[PDB]
């Protein structure tokens, strides 16, 4: 058992599901049509794949997801896509109004109105399973399904479903291919009424996506296409232990009780190697060394802040592909030598290591090397919170004026949400700030 | 220490339940006063509009 | 489906609302008798938007004409693309007084166009809202226009209310009243739209004069500007893109305050990606006869129109704004946005259009308020107005929320960060 239920709300979230699944299904051997012809347990069996997969009786690999967007056009294309049999109608949740980028409208006018079916919709799938450990949710800070609907589902996710745990993957607003002026009031009431509902999150940045697109796989301006397939990749790299099987693999839950030293404190810092251009990548095989020392070059990471300059409450390296315990120590060994890690006080400095065999996938058509190797860093620094404090002044130039408040006041919104949200986001700088201070 | 077990357990039921409680009257409140607030406003809007109309029957009026 | 509804009234709104449809269904490629004979299928996409579907694959435009004068739909119906038009959505009446507009005549035929908006409406799945093609200084469109907002936002108080409003000068149209009628137009907009867009016609008289040499321009050369303008500012709204918009949205993003809501909009060329940059940010290329560098712009959204690098595009718009960083509000980040789209109008390669919010849109509000209170202190032609019932605290009132307006343009102007 321990089956994942995903949930993707949104354009951002729906999207980013399609460039996760397809890529599940190519890790996994499951056709467009959910045919798995190395699956011989037909309708059935406690494989790890399962934790993502159910099967149907006339041997049918279906997603463990809901999609979920207020407004039909996004989620038609998955109805009308290449996969549109891997997914019963019933996962696929659309209203007819979206919340025109407000989150009013997400979490209250629009959302209101679908919940119940979306609520309902998911214990269909909770009840397909053994035993659910939980649920990954994907959506964007900025959009106004992404950020108003997806408080409300935590909301009501936990007051259905106990403490049982919630995962975020959240998509941080960037300029180049933001939609919107008021993303980042978005990102603070969301990220505000989430704060108690989720247990760990993993924020993408999309200005780090993109500039990752455009530095190392020298894509001039890339899409949604371009970044989605990247973001799959470190999404697979961090689902890769509950999916596949191994002697040397290590749980994601057992790296969440390193990652996480407080509940509000649960944000870690994703960084993922090797990305690199098919044509840069022939006749030059990256070793594990080489992998391993570019998660601390900042400009892997997944999230834009500078890890020299904050402290490492954790570290954890998920590899996935050729790679030996022997190999990553010494490599390991060396980093610590020569390069800028300090630890806080209070917290152990090993590193966390976790090995899958089967090695990365590609999209066919995408621009990422096939490679033998990977890694995703998964680091606790305090440096994230540079990430809030560049939403927290965005907002705070904006608030001041009161600029387009009166936008969420007409959906029946009141100024004090706003100011209550604010101040949490204050006091969660101000608690990353206290957790990198030293013992007395 | 049977004793204190059967507590600790009994803690954390309590725990558990006591913030599924608040979670749902938290939003509970939320939502009702996001209705009361939201037709407020269209009330609002549409007093303001319907005086429009009785402006416009005096206008009338005024020009017999 | 998200449909919008259109609604042109009074003179000057049907003949650019007919050209508008004229101009989007030729990029559609919708003929006049609504069959599609296209190349792409991104015009089938989003064509619900704007066009309602019929039998044989008919196309009708989605739109309602109205004015109290006969005869001008009469040029419509034999006008380009007049059969295209659903008969039923003709509405005619049998005198360039916003009074009579609003309060007399026009309130006579008020509801047979309300029953007309109603059937259009509730064959919708899902109503965006409205958008109104008119002048401000004649009596239909102005007086009818503003009625009409007014009597389907009462009946609609959650849709978008959107117009394309037509400002009155003195070097395109003698007639004296038309600063009364745009003063009491405008006291209905500042109130019960949500997103304007300020056709000049000084703007676009100075722009036929002085950029394209016409000495002597008619209200043909003047509306091809406009319709050139309104293909392009609804860019975004038909066509399937990076960024899919609609009203609401549109709203959303462009009105910092509720009033605020009144845009110019910039056009060119009237070329090279950083030559089309320059030009759009020109005052000379603004629809609005109002100087950008006389303002700050709060928020600002820029389509450009046909096979460029979008990479090109995206370092000319930074490029721009840091040259150019005065003028743009320090306290909203990130305030211009940009989209493409590959179809470019008929007859240009590549166009760009822009859609600010500017407090400089005061000078084209203190330029009609001049001219109004050249009249109204000496009460002339007032009798055309309280002869229909009006009293004067009205013509004072329109007057001051127009002068509050511009006072609220000028304190965001002036507000700063620190
Ligand atoms: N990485 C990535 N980010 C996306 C994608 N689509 C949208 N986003 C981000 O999402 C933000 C806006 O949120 P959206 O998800 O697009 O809006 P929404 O969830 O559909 O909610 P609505 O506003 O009601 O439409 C933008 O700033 C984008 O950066 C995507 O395909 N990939
Ligand atoms: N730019 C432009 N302005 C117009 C046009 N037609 C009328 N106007 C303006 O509208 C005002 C008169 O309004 P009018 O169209 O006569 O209103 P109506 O007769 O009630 O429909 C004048 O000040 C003109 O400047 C036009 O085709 N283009
Ligand atoms: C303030 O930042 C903005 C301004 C506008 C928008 N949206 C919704 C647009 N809507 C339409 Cl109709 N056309 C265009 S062109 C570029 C954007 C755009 C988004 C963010
Ligand atoms: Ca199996
Ligand atoms: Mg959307």
């Amino acid at each position: 058992m321990r089956e994942c239920i995903s949930i993707h709300v949104g354009q951002a979230g729906v999207q980013i599901g399609n460039a996760c699944w397809e890529l599940y299904c190519l890790e996994h051997g499951i056709q467009p049509d959910g045919q798995m012809p190395s699956d011989k347990t037909i309708g059935g069996g406690d494989d790890s794949f399962n934790t993502f997969f159910s099967e149907t009786g006339a041997g049918k690999h279906v997603p463990r997801a809901v999609f979920v967007d207020l407004e039909p056009t996004v989620i038609d294309e998955v109805r009308t896509g290449t996969y549109r049999q891997l997914f019963h109608p019933e996962q696929l949740i659309t209203g007819k109004e979206d919340a025109a980028n407000n989150y009013a409208r997400g979490h209250y006018t629009i959302g209101k109105e679908i919940i119940d079916l979306v609520l309902d919709r998911i214990r269909k799938l909770a009840d397909q399973c053994t035993g659910l450990q939980g649920f990954l949710v994907f959506h964007s800070f900025g959009g106004g399904t992404g950020s108003g609907f997806t408080s409300l589902l935590m909301e009501r996710l936990s007051v259905d479903y106990g403490k049982k745990s919630k995962l975020e993957f959240s998509i941080y607003p960037a300029p180049q291919v933001s939609t919107a002026v008021v993303e980042p009031y978005n990102s603070i009431l969301t990220t505000h009424t989430t704060l108690e509902h989720s247990d760990c999150a993993f924020m993408v940045d999309n200005e780090a996506i993109y500039d990752i697109c455009r530095r190392n796989l020298d894509i001039e301006r890339p899409t949604y296409t371009n970044l989605n397939r990247l973001i799959s990749q470190i999404v697979s790299s961090i689902t890769a232990s509950l999916r596949f099987d191994g002697a040397l693999n290590v749980d994601l839950t057992e790296f969440q009780t390193n990652l996480v030293p407080y509940p509000r404190i649960h944000f870690p810092l994703a960084t993922y190697a090797p990305v690199i251009s098919a044509e840069k990548a022939y006749h030059e095989q990256l070793s594990v060394a080489e992998i391993t020392n570019a998660c601390f070059e900042p400009a892997n990471q997944m999230v834009k802040c500078d890890p020299r300059h904050g402290k490492y409450m954790a570290c954890c390296l998920l590899y996935r592909g050729d790679v030996v315990p022997k190999d990553v120590n010494a490599a390991i060994a060396t980093i610590k030598t020569k390069r800028s890690i300090q630890f806080v006080d209070w917290c152990p400095t090993g590193f966390k290591v976790g090995i899958n065999y089967q090695p990365p996938t590609v999209v066919p058509g995408g621009d990422l090397a096939k490679v033998q190797r990977a890694v995703c860093m998964l680091s606790n620094t305090t440096a994230i919170a540079e990430a809030w404090a560049r939403l927290d002044h965005k907002f705070d130039l904006m608030y001041a004026k009161r600029a387009f408040v009166h936008w969420y006041v007409g959906e029946g919104m009141e100024e004090g949400e706003f100011s209550e949200a604010r101040e949490d986001m204050a006091a969660l700088e101000k608690d990353y700030e206290e957790v990198g201070v030293d013992s007395v | 220490k049977r004793e204190h077990e059967r507590e600790v357990i009994q803690k954390a039921i309590e725990e558990n339940n006591n913030f599924i409680k608040m979670a749902k009257e938290k939003l509970a409140q939320k939502m009702e006063s996001n209705k009361e607030n939201r037709e407020a406003h269209l009330a609002a809007m549409l007093e303001r509009l319907q005086e429009k109309d009785k402006h416009a029957e005096e206008v009338r009026k005024n020009k017999e | 489906m998200r449909e919008i509804v259109h609604i042109q009234a009074g003179q000057c709104g049907n003949q650019i609302g007919a050209k508008f449809w004229e101009v989007i269904s030729d990029e559609h490629g919708i003929d006049p008798t609504g069959s599609y004979h296209g190349d792409s299928d991104l015009q089938l996409e989003r064509i619900n938007v704007y066009y309602n579907e019929a039998t044989g694959n008919k196309y009708v435009p989605r739109a309602i004409l109205v004015d109290l004068e006969p005869g001008t739909m009469d040029s419509v119906r034999s006008g380009p693309f007049g059969q295209i038009f659903r008969p039923d959505n003709f509405v005619f009446g049998q005198g360039n007084n916003w009074a009579k507009g609003h309060y007399t005549e026009g309130a006579e035929l008020v509801d047979s166009v309300l029953d007309v908006v109603r059937k259009e409406s509730e064959s919708c799945d899902c109503l965006q809202g409205f958008q109104l093609t008119h002048s401000l200084g004649g009596g239909t469109g102005s007086g009818m226009g503003t009625l009409l907002i007014s009597k389907i936002r009462e009946e609609y108080p959650d849709r978008i209310m959107n117009t394309f409003s037509v400002m009155p000068s003195p070097k395109v149209s003698d007639t004296v009243v038309e600063p009364y009628n745009a003063t009491l137009s405008v006291h209905q907009l500042v109130e019960n739209t949500d997103e304007t867009y300020c056709i000049d016609n000084e703007a676009l008289y100075d722009i036929c004069f002085r950029t394209l040499k016409l000495t002597t321009p008619t209200y043909g050369d003047l509306n091809h500007l406009v319709s050139a303008t309104m293909s392009g500012v609804t860019t975004c709204l038909r066509f399937p893109g990076q960024l899919n918009a609609d009203l609401r949205k549109l709203a959303v993003n462009m009105v910092p305050f509720p009033r605020l809501h009144f845009f110019m909009p910039g056009f060119a060329p009237l070329l090279t990606v950083p030559e089309l940059t320059q030009q759009m940010f020109d005052s000379k290329n603004m629809m609005a006869a109002c100087d950008p560098r006389h303002g700050r712009y709060l928020t600002v959204a820029a389509i450009f129109r046909g096979r460029m690098s979008m990479k090109e595009v995206d370092e000319q718009m930074l490029n721009v704004q840091n040259k150019n960083s005065s003028y743009f509000v320090e306290w909203i980040p990130n305030n211009v946005k940009t989209a493409v789209c590959d179809i470019p109008p008929r007859g240009l390669k590549m166009s760009a259009t822009f859609i600010g919010n500017s407090t400089a849109i005061q000078e084209l509000f203190k330029r009609i308020s001049e001219q109004f209170t050249a009249m109204f202190r000496r009460k002339a032609f007032l009798h055309w107005y309280t002869g229909e019932g009006m009293d004067e605290m009205e013509f004072t009132e329109a007057e001051s929320n127009m002068n509050d307006l511009v006072s609220e343009y000028q304190q965001y102007q002036d507000a700063t960060a620190d």
